[PDB]
C-alpha cells in the first residue's frame, strides 16, 4: 500500500520520516516521494509543532518542516492572530536557544540551526522594529552572559545583514528596505561593541571566527567611522591575520576595507598598508618560492595565496596616488609589487587572471603618463636626460619582469574546437569570445603598452628567450610556442623600420633553428611557429613582395605535408595572408610579368589535392579574397569564372545527368558532392561578396530545382518514415545541401550593392523554389533555415520586397504557426526563426502590416503575445522587440495608430501585465517597464480617441488608471485597494524614469508574493505618496524644453 | 567511490541539456523545464578507478522550485550555472551560491559559463568575477559543441579525492 | 636588402628531406636538399632489395587496425610516391613503364572486415564504402591497393596493388603487380560497373612502354578521363612507401622537352 498522500487524521510522523528518508536516500521511488512532499505544501502547517517536537533522520524530517513553517511567515504572517504571530517568535526564539548549547550539536548539524536562525531572520524581516523592540538590545546581553547563545548570535546578526543589506534587492519592497537599514545603521553601536568586546577578551576560537566572518558582511555597509575612527583594523592586522586559522577572514576583511575610497581616510590606508605588510614579510617570506608553496600547499594556504592575490591587486588598484606621495612608502609598495610578482607564477589560470588584473591596470596608466620611449640618447653633459616620466621610474625595474612574463606565460593566442556539427559532420570550429581568448588579449594588452614604454626591452627579452631556445636548451615545444605568441601579439606596437630589423633577425635565426634540430616532430612545429610569426606581420609581406611570394610557395609546398596538421597550419595561414597581402596577389609585382593569381589559378589543382574537404574550402575562401580585391570589373570577371572552373565541371555534370534522369539527385554520392561543392560555391561567396553574382546566377536556377528537389526527396521519406529518417545517412546528406544553399542565398543577398535587382531577379525564383516548398513540406520536414534566410533576405532589401511579404508571410506565416503554437517546446528552431522573420518584416516593412486584412494583421500581433509569453528567454525577448517596435511604427500612421488603439491598446496592456507578474519572465523586466512605460507616456497625450466611450468627462488618462486598477485587482484580490491605487498612480509618476519605473515593477511583483493583508500598514503608505512627486516634478524640468 | 552534486543555476540554464549530453551525447534543442529536481547518475573513468556524481538535477524556475534547499542537504559538491547569453543569469548567481552554503559550509563548488558558442555572448569574461572571494573554480563551458565540456567534473574529482594529477581516462 | 636572406633563408626551410620531392615545382623552375642525380640512387635501392621487412605482417596490422627505412605505423604514407622525374634514364625504352594518371585524389584503399576505406597520404579517412574487392562487401582475406580517385567519374582508377586476397604483393617487381592488377581487376564480378554494394567503380590504369615510339602515340591517345601527368616505373622495384627516384612524374608538357534582363538558361528545367 506504500503510496499515502497526507490529508488530516491522526496524522503519524513515523511514516513522512519514511518518505524523506526515501529521497534523501535510495532510487527512482524518489521520484514519488520527491512528488508527494513537495504536495504537503497545500492546506498550511499544522503539524509544524506535530513534526517539530517529535522528532533517526529525524534532523532531515525536521528541516521539511521548518521549510513549511517559513513559508508560513514570508507570507501569511501580516493577516496572522496578532498573538499566534508572538507563538511562533517564542517558539523559534526558544528552540534555538536549546539547540545551540549541546552537549553535542556538532552532530545535530550546522544545519537545522542556521535554517532555524535563518527562520528567525525571516521573522525579524516582519517586525523586529514596531513589534520586537528590545530585540537587537536584548540578544547583546544573551550573549555577554552565555558564549553558546552567542556564537550563534553573531550568526543571527549575519544572515540578518546580508538580508537586509546583500540580498535585498528583489526580496523586499524598496521602501521597507531603506527602513530596516537606517533600522540597523541605528543601533548598530551596541553590537559592533560586542564584536569587539569579542575580539578584544574571549579566547574561545569558534566564537572569534563567526564573528571575524560576521564582521566581514558588516564591511559593506557599516558607517566608516566604524572602520577608521576604530582600532579595528589594527585589531586584525596586529591580532588576527599573524594566527593560522583566523589567517584568512582576517584578509579577506582587510581586502574589503582596501577597496573603498580613501577621501577622507588616507593616513588609516597608509599605515594598514605598511603593517599589513610587516606582518606579511614577517610570513610569507619574499625569498620564499610561492609556486611550491602552493602546488604543495594544501588548501590551508591555497586560498590565502588566492586572497593576497585580491588583497594586493584591490589595494593596489585602488590606492596608488597614495602609495607614491611620501618618500617612506616607496619602499613598502615594492615590497608589495614584488610579492605581485611572485604569486604570478603560479600556475593557476584564475589566481594568474588577477594579478594579471593589475598588471594590466598599471600598464594602461603608465601609457597614459607618456606613451613614449624615454628618448634614448644620454645627454651631452652625461647628466640623466629627465626624460622618464615621474612613475613609471618607479616601476621601470619592475615593468621589465611583467614584459618577462606575459612573454614567459603568454596564453594560447586561438582556441579551435575540433567536434562534429549536428549532421554528422566533423570539422574545425574557431571560438569567438571565451575567458580563453580573454587571457590571451590581455596578456597582449599587456605587452602592447609595456611595448610602447620601452620596445627595446621587449625585443631584448624575447630574444634572451629564443637564443635560449636554439643553443640556450631552455628548448621545449610548450616554450617555443609561447615565444612566438608573444612575438604575434606585439605586431604593431613597433615602429615599421624597427621591426623590419627584428622579425629578419628573429625569423632567420628560426630557420636556423630548425635545422639544427634533428627529427620532423621539432621540424614542423618549429615550422609552424615560424608561419604563424610570418604571417603576423603582413605589413612586412606587403613591403617585401619577393617574399611574400616565397612565403605562399612554401605554404603551397607544407599543403602536401602529411605530418599531422601541418595542413591545418598551412591553410590557415594562407587565409590570413590571403585577407591581409590581398592586393598584391592580384596586381603586377615588380620582379614578374604576370599577377600571382593567375599562376594560382593556372595551378589550383596540383596544389589542393592532397587536401582534404575542408582544407580545400578554406583555400577557395583565400583565393577568394585575392579576387575580391582586383576591383577592374572585367578581368575580376574573367577570373571568378577560371576560380569557379574546377566546383563548376563537377556540378556542370551532376545536372547533366540529372535531366536524364532525376535520381541521380538522389544518388549518396552525387549529394555528397552537391554538398561540397556548396560549401565551396560559399565559402567563395563569402571572400568575393557581390560581385560573385556572376558565378550564382550562373547556377542559380539550376541550384533551385535541386534544393527543391531534395526537399521533396525528404519530406517524403519523413512523412512515410517518421522524423526517425533525419538520423540516417542520406537524409542528413540532403539536408546539408538545403542548408548550404540558404546559406549561399543569404550568404550573397546579404552583401550585395544592388537591392532592386536581387528583388526583382534573385527573389521570386525562391518564391516557389524555396518559400511554397516550406509550405508543402511536412512539418517535422520544412527546414527553419528557410525562414532565417528570408529574415535576413528582408533586412537587406528592406522596402524593395515590401510589396511580396503578401506572398511570402502566406507560403510561410500561418503553417509554421501552427507549429509553434499548442506548447512552446517543440520546434524550438522554428519558434526562434520565424520569429527573427517575423521581427524583421516589422521593421523594414511595416506597410505591409498596413495593408493586409484586419483579421490577419490581428492574427500577427496575436503571435507577437504568443513570442513574448514564450520562457525561452529569446522567443520572448524577440517577441518584445517586436512589439515596442511595432508600437513606434504604429505612431507614425497618424490614420492607423488611434484604431490601433481603439482595438489593441487595452488589449496588449493585458498581456505585459499577465507576464510582468509572471514569475517566470524576469529577464523581461527591462523590455516589460519599457514598453508600459512608454504606452501610460502615451496615453497622457497621444491617444486622441475615447476608448470608455462616455464621452469626454471620462478621459483616458483617468480610465486606464481605472481599467489597471481593476484588472490587477480582480488577478489579486488579496491586495488591499491601497496597495493598487499606490502602484498604479506609480505607473504614471515613475512614467519617464524606466530605470525607477524597473524599481517599481519589482515593487509590485514583491507585493503580490506576500499577503499584506488588512492590519498591518507598515507599507508606508505616505512616505511614497510623496516621493513619487518627486519623480513628477522633474518630467517638467526635463521635457517642458 | 560516488557522490552527491547538487546542480544548481536559473531558468533555460542549460543544466539539464548539460548532463543529458553528458549521459548520452546527445543535445536537446527543446526546452523544457525541470519540475522539481531528477537526479542523474553518471560515470568516469580515472587513474584511479570509477568515480560516480549523483547529479541532482535542480529546476530554475520559481514557478518549480519544488523543497530547494531541501535538495541541497548531504551535497558533497555542486555547480552553480548561468547562460552567457543573458547578463541576468549571472546576476541571480550570488542568490544560489547563497542558498547553497547555507547547507553545505564546506563542499567543492563550480561556475558555469553556458552558453560559450553562441557568437553574440552578453557576458564578457570581463565581468564574470564572482568565483574569486568566495573561491570557487569557474568554467567556460558549451554543451552544443564540447567546449571545455568536463572540466567541471574533473576538478571535483580532483578535490574529493584529494588527487591534483588525476586526469580522466578513455576506459 | 639584407631580408633576401631570408627569401633564399625561408626557401631552404623543410620538413621533408626527400629528395626531389613532386610537393614543390620541378628542380628546373627554382634554381638544398636536391640533386641531378636520380640514376645513381635507383642503383642502390634496387642492390639492396633483398627483403629485411615482414610485409606480411604489415598488411594485416593495416587492414586490421593492430599495431603492436621502417614502416609506417598508421594510415599515412602507406602510399609509394614519385620522385619528379629527373635523370631520364638511359636504359627506358625497355627497362621502364608509364601510366598515364588522371585527375583526382590519391588513395589507400584498404577492403577488409567487411568494409572498404580510402585515406589520403596522410591517413585521413575521405570515404568509407562498401566493394566488390575481396573483404570490402558483406575472412582475413583483405586487399589494399593504391589509387587515384576521379570525382567527375565516381571511379576510382587503380595505380598500383601491395596487397590482394589476404597475399603482400609488396614483394613484387611492377611489371608483375600490374599484370596481377589487368589480369586479376576486370575479372571480379562487377567491381568496375556501379550499384548497391558497389558504388565506386574500380578501373585500372593503363600502362604503356618508354620507347621514343610509345611515348608519341600515348600523348595522342584519348582518355576515359583528364589527363594530370605521367608515371614512370622502373619495371623491375618492388612497393616502398614514400618518396623513391624508382617512380618518376612528369607533366604531361614537359615530356617532349625531356628528350622529346535575367539570370540564366535553366539546365533542369521542371517547375516554376
Ligand atoms: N547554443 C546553446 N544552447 C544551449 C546550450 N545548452 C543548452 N542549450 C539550449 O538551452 C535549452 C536547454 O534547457 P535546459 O537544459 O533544460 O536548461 P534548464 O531550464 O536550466 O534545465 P531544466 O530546468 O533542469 O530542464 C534548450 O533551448 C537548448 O536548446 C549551449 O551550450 N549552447
Ligand atoms: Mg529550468
Amino acid at each position: 500500500a506504500a503510496r499515502q498522500l497526507l490529508d488530516f487524521s491522526q496524522k503519524l510522523d513515523i511514516n513522512l520520516l519514511d518518505n524523506v528518508v526515501n529521497c534523501l536516500y535510495h532510487g527512482e521511488g524518489a521520484q514519488q516521494r520527491m512528488a508527494q512532499e513537495v504536495l504537503t505544501h497545500l492546506k498550511e502547517h499544522p503539524d509544524a509543532w506535530t513534526r517539530v517536537d517529535t522528532i533517526s533522520q529525524n534532523m532531515n524530517t525536521k528541516y521539511y518542516g521548518l521549510q513549511i513553517l517559513e513559508n508560513v511567515i514570508k507570507t501569511r504572517w501580516k493577516i496572522l492572530p496578532r498573538n499566534q504571530c508572538e507563538g511562533i517568535k517564542k517558539y523559534v526564539v526558544g528552540l534555538i536557544i536549546k539547540t545551540s548549547s549541546d552537549p553535542t550539536c556538532v552532530e545535530k548539524e550546522k544545519v537545522y540551526i542556521g535554517k532555524l536562525n535563518m527562520i528567525l531572520v525571516q521573522i525579524l524581516k516582519q517586525e523586529w522594529p514596531k513589534h520586537w523592540p528590545t530585540f537587537i538590545s536584548d540578544i547583546v546581553g544573551a550573549s555577554r552572559t552565555s558564549e553558546s547563545l552567542c556564537q550563534n548570535n553573531m550568526v543571527i546578526l549575519k544572515l540578518l545583514s546580508e538580508e537586509v543589506f546583500d540580498f535585498s534587492s528583489g526580496q523586499i519592497t524598496q521602501v521597507k528596505a531603506k527602513h530596516l537599514k537606517d533600522s540597523m545603521c541605528n543601533e548598530f553601536s551596541q553590537i559592533f561593541q560586542l564584536c569587539q568586546f569579542v575580539m578584544e577578551n574571549s579566547q574561545n576560537a569558534p566564537l572569534v571566527h563567526a564573528t571575524l566572518e560576521t564582521l566581514l558582511r558588516f564591511l559593506n555597509w557599516i558607517p566608516l567611522g566604524y572602520i577608521f575612527e576604530t582600532k579595528l583594523i589594527s585589531t586584525l592586522i596586529y591580532k588576527f591575520l599573524n594566527v593560522p586559522m583566523f589567517r584568512n577572514v582576517s584578509l579577506k576583511c582587510l581586502t574589503e576595507i582596501a577597496g573603498v575610497s580613501v577621501s577622507q581616510y588616507e593616513e588609516q590606508f597608509e599605515t594598514l598598508f605598511t603593517l599589513t605588510m610587516m606582518q606579511l614579510k614577517q610570513m610569507l617570506p619574499l625569498n620564499t618560492n610561492i609556486r611550491l608553496a602552493y602546488s604543495n600547499g594544501k588548501d590551508d594556504e591555497q586560498n590565502f595565496i588566492q586572497n593576497l592575490s585580491l588583497f594586493l591587486c584591490t589595494f593596489l588598484k585602488e590606492h596608488g596616488q597614495l602609495l607614491e606621495k611620501r618618500l617612506n612608502l616607496r619602499e613598502a609598495l615594492m615590497e608589495a609589487l614584488h610579492y605581485m610578482l611572485l604569486v604570478s607564477e603560479v600556475e593557476e589560470t584564475e589566481i594568474f587572471k588577477i594579478c594579471l588584473e593589475y598588471w594590466n591596470h598599471l600598464a594602461a596608466e603608465l601609457y597614459r603618463e607618456s606613451p613614449f620611449s624615454t628618448s634614448a640618447s644620454p645627454l651631452l653633459s652625461g647628466s640623466q636626460h629627465f626624460d622618464i616620466p615621474p612613475r613609471r621610474q618607479l616601476y621601470l625595474t619592475v615593468l621589465s619582469k611583467v614584459r618577462l612574463l606575459m612573454v614567459s606565460r603568454m596564453a594560447k593566442p586561438e582556441e579551435v574546437l575540433v567536434v562534429e556539427n549536428d549532421q554528422g559532420e566533423v570539422v574545425r570550429e574557431f571560438m569567438k569570445d571565451t575567458d580563453s581568448i580573454n587571457l590571451y588579449k590581455n596578456m597582449r594588452e599587456t605587452l602592447v603598452y609595456l611595448t610602447h614604454l620601452d620596445y627595446v626591452d621587449t625585443e631584448i627579452i624575447m630574444t634572451k628567450k629564443l637564443q635560449n631556445q636554439v643553443n640556450g636548451t631552455e628548448w621545449s615545444w610548450k616554450n617555443l610556442n609561447t615565444l612566438c605568441w608573444a612575438i604575434g601579439s606585439i605586431s604593431g606596437a613597433m615602429h615599421e623600420e624597427d621591426e623590419k630589423r627584428f622579425l629578419v633577425t628573429v625569423i632567420k635565426d628560426l630557420l636556423g633553428l630548425c635545422e639544427q634540430k634533428r627529427g620532423k616532430d621539432n621540424k614542423a612545429i618549429i615550422a609552424s611557429n615560424i608561419m604563424y610569426i610570418v604571417g603576423q606581420y603582413p605589413r612586412f609581406l606587403r613591403a617585401h613582395w619577393k617574399f611574400l611570394k616565397t612565403v605562399v610557395n612554401k605554404l603551397f609546398e607544407f599543403m602536401h605535408e602529411t605530418h599531422d596538421g601541418v595542413q591545418d597550419m598551412a591553410c590557415d595561414t594562407f587565409i590570413k595572408i590571403a585577407q591581409k597581402c590581398r592586393r598584391h596577389f592580384v596586381q603586377v609585382q615588380v620582379g614578374e610579368v604576370m599577377p600571382f593569381i593567375d599562376e594560382i589559378l593556372n595551378n589550383i589543382n596540383t596544389i589542393i589535392c592532397d587536401l582534404q574537404p575542408q582544407q580545400v574550402h578554406t583555400f577557395y575562401e583565400a583565393v577568394g579574397y585575392m579576387i575580391g580585391a582586383q576591383t577592374d570589373q572585367t578581368v575580376q570577371e574573367h577570373l571568378i569564372e577560371k576560380y569557379m572552373l574546377l566546383p563548376n565541371q563537377v556540378w556542370d555534370s551532376i545536372i547533366q545527368q540529372a535531366t536524364k534522369n532525376v535520381d541521380i539527385l538522389k544518388d549518396p554520392e552525387t549529394v555528397k558532392q552537391l554538398g561540397s561543392i556548396l560549401k565551396t560555391n560559399v565559402r567563395a561567396c563569402k571572400a568575393v561578396g557581390h560581385p560573385f553574382v556572376i558565378q550564382l546566377g550562373r547556377i542559380y536556377l539550376d541550384m533551385l530545382n535541386v534544393y527543391k528537389c531534395l526537399s521533396e526527396n525528404i519530406s517524403a521519406a519523413i512523412q512515410a518514415n517518421g522524423e526517425m529518417v533525419t538520423k540516417q545517412p542520406l537524409i542528413r546528406s540532403m539536408r546539408t545541401v538545403k542548408r548550404e544553399t540558404l546559406k549561399l542565398i543569404s550568404g550573397w543577398v546579404s552583401r550585395s550593392n544592388d537591392p532592386q535587382m536581387v528583388a526583382e531577379n534573385f527573389v521570386p525564383p525562391l518564391l516557389d523554389a524555396v518559400l511554397i516548398d516550406y509550405q508543402r513540406n511536412v512539418p517535422a520536414a520544412r527546414e527553419p533555415e528557410v525562414l532565417s534566410t528570408m529574415a535576413i533576405i528582408v533586412n537587406k532589401l528592406g522596402g524593395h520586397i515590401t510589396a511580396e511579404i503578401p506572398q511570402i508571410f502566406d507560403a510561410v506565416f500561418e503553417c509554421t504557426l501552427n507549429m509553434i503554437n499548442k506548447d512552446f517546446e517543440e520546434y524550438p528552431e522554428h519558434r526562434t526563426n520565424f520569429f527573427l522573420l517575423l521581427q524583421a518584416v516589422n521593421s523594414h516593412c511595416f506597410p505591409a502590416f498596413l495593408a493586409i486584412p484586419p483579421a490577419q494583421f490581428k492574427l500577427v500581433l496575436d503571435s507577437i503575445i504568443w513570442a513574448f509569453k514564450h520562457t525561452m528567454r529569446n522567443v520572448a525577448d524577440t517577441g518584445l522587440q517586436i512589439l515596442f517596435t511595432l508600437l513606434q511604427n504604429v505612431a507614425q500612421e497618424e490614420a492607423a495608430a488611434q484604431s490601433f488603439y481603439q482595438t489593441y491598446f487595452c488589449d496588449i496592456l493585458q498581456h505585459i501585465f499577465s507576464v510582468v507578474t509572471d514569475t517566470s519572465h524576469t529577464a523581461g523586466l527591462t523590455m516589460h517597464a519599457s514598453i508600459l512605460a512608454y504606452m501610460f507616456n502615451l496615453v497622457e497625450e497621444g491617444k486622441i480617441s475615447t476608448p470608455l466611450n462616455p464621452g469626454n468627462p471620462v478621459n483616458n488618462q483617468m480610465f486606464i488608471q481605472d481599467y489597471v486598477a481593476n484588472l490587477l485587482k480582480s488577478a489579486f484580490p488579496h491586495l488591499q485597494d491601497a496597495q493598487v491605487k499606490l502602484f498604479v498612480t506609480g505607473l504614471f509618476s515613475l512614467n519617464q524614469d524606466i530605470p525607477a519605473f524597473k524599481e517599481h515593477l519589482r515593487d509590485f511583483l514583491v507585493q503580490i508574493k506576500e499577503f499584506a493583508g488588512e492590519d498591518t500598514s507598515d507599507l508606508f503608505l505616505e512616505e511614497r505618496e510623496t516621493a513619487l512627486r518627486q519623480a513628477q516634478e522633474e518630467k517638467h524640468k526635463l521635457q517642458m524644453s | 567511490v560516488q557522490f552527491k552534486l547538487v546542480l544548481v543555476g536559473d531558468g533555460g540554464t542549460g543544466k539539464t541539456t548539460f548532463v543529458k549530453r553528458h549521459l548520452t551525447g546527445e543535445f536537446e534543442k527543446k526546452y523544457v523545464a525541470t519540475l522539481g529536481v531528477e537526479v542523474h547518475p553518471l560515470v568516469f573513468h580515472t587513474n584511479r578507478g570509477p568515480i560516480k556524481f549523483n547529479v541532482w538535477d535542480t529546476a530554475g524556475l520559481e514557478k518549480f522550485g519544488g523543497l530547494r534547499d531541501g535538495y541541497y542537504i548531504q551535497a558533497q559538491c555542486a555547480i552553480i550555472m548561468f547562460d552567457v547569453t543573458s547578463r541576468v543569469t549571472y546576476k541571480n548567481v550570488p542568490n544560489w551560491h547563497r542558498d547553497l552554503v547555507r547547507v553545505c559550509e564546506n563542499i567543492p563548488i563550480v561556475l558555469c559559463g553556458n552558453k560559450v558558442d553562441i557568437k553574440d555572448r552578453k557576458v564578457k569574461a570581463k565581468s564574470i568575477v564572482f568565483h574569486r572571494k568566495k573561491n570557487l573554480q569557474y568554467y567556460d563551458i558549451s554543451a552544443k559543441s564540447n567546449y571545455n565540456f568536463e572540466k567541471p567534473f574533473l576538478w571535483l574529482a580532483r578535490k574529493l579525492i584529494g588527487d591534483p594529477n588525476l586526469e580522466f581516462v578513455a576506459m | 636588402g639584407s631580408l633576401n636572406e631570408l627569401a633564399l633563408k625561408l626557401a631552404g626551410l623543410d620538413i621533408s628531406q626527400d629528395l626531389n620531392s613532386t610537393a614543390a615545382p620541378h628542380p628546373r623552375l627554382s634554381q638544398y636538399s636536391s640533386l641531378e642525380q636520380s640514376e645513381r640512387r635507383r642503383r642502390l635501392l634496387e642492390l639492396q632489395k633483398s627483403k629485411r621487412l615482414d610485409y606480411v605482417n604489415h598488411a594485416r596490422r593495416l587492414a586490421e587496425d593492430d599495431w603492436t627505412k621502417k614502416l609506417p605505423k598508421h594510415y599515412a604514407n602507406q602510399l609509394m610516391l614519385s620522385e619528379w622525374l629527373i635523370d631520364v634514364p638511359s636504359d627506358l625504352g625497355q627497362e621502364w613503364i608509364v601510366v598515364v594518371c588522371p585527375v583526382g585524389k590519391r588513395a589507400l584503399i584498404v577492403a577488409s572486415r567487411g568494409s572498404t576505406s580510402a585515406y589520403t597520404k596522410s591517413g585521413y579517412c575521405v570515404n568509407r564504402f562498401s566493394s566488390l574487392l575481396p573483404g570490402g562487401n558483406r575472412a582475413k582475406d583483405y586487399t589494399i591497393l593504391d589509387c587515384i580517385y576521379n570525382e567527375v567519374n565516381q571511379t576510382y582508377y587503380v595505380l598500383d596493388v601491395m596487397c590482394w586476397r589476404g597475399h603482400p604483393f609488396y614483394d613484387c617487381q611492377t611489371d608483375f603487380r600490374f599484370y596481377w592488377m589487368h589480369s586479376k581487376l576486370p575479372e571480379e564480378e562487377g567491381l568496375g560497373e556501379k550499384t548497391k554494394l558497389n558504388p565506386f567503380k574500380f578501373v585500372g590504369l593503363k600502362n604503356f612502354p618508354c620507347t621514343p615510339e610509345s611515348l608519341c602515340d600515348v600523348l595522342s591517345m584519348d582518355f576515359p578521363f583528364e589527363v594530370d601527368g605521367l608515371l614512370f616505373y622502373h619495371k623491375q622495384t618492388h612497393y616502398s612507401p614514400g618518396s623513391t627516384p624508382l617512380v618518376g612524374w612528369l607533366r604531361p608538357y614537359m615530356v617532349s622537352d625531356v628528350l622529346g534582363h535575367s539570370p540564366d538558361h535553366p539546365g533542369c528545367l521542371m517547375e516554376n
